[PDB]
């Protein structure tokens, strides 16, 4: 696998593929 | 965090499986 | 809801699931 | 516009909304 | 048909719709 | 080449069509 440049909605498009039916946290600094 | 770093930086997928549950 | 920064296709993405079956009108500035 | 503003500056769902037919 | 910026993601997802059932080469630069 | 063309420039759907198979 490689390293990944991602913003926005690509990185839940990532979290999601990753992760799968586990599910995910998405958490952005406040 | 993670939304700050892969958007910055870079990241992998084992940093983002991090944030699976 | 948030407010939102939406550029290229992630607009369209956004109008899809704003309007739904009502349908939208995506239109730039020429 | 709208295509413009959201993306050079930040924008609602309900501005959004009013270009849905 | 217009002319394009595409980024990332987004250049296989122009790929993916010129393309079809053709298939494509995704190729970046090293 | 064409991925670093489409993302400094633009590009256009014949272009891209070069890279089908
Ligand atoms: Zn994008």
């Amino acid at each position: 696998f490689v390293n990944q440049h991602l913003c926005g909605s690509h990185l839940v498009e990532a979290l999601y593929l990753v992760c799968g039916e586990r599910g995910f946290f998405y958490t952005p600094k406040t | 965090g993670i939304v700050e770093q892969c958007c910055t930086s870079i990241c992998s997928l084992y940093q983002l499986e991090n944030y699976c549950n």
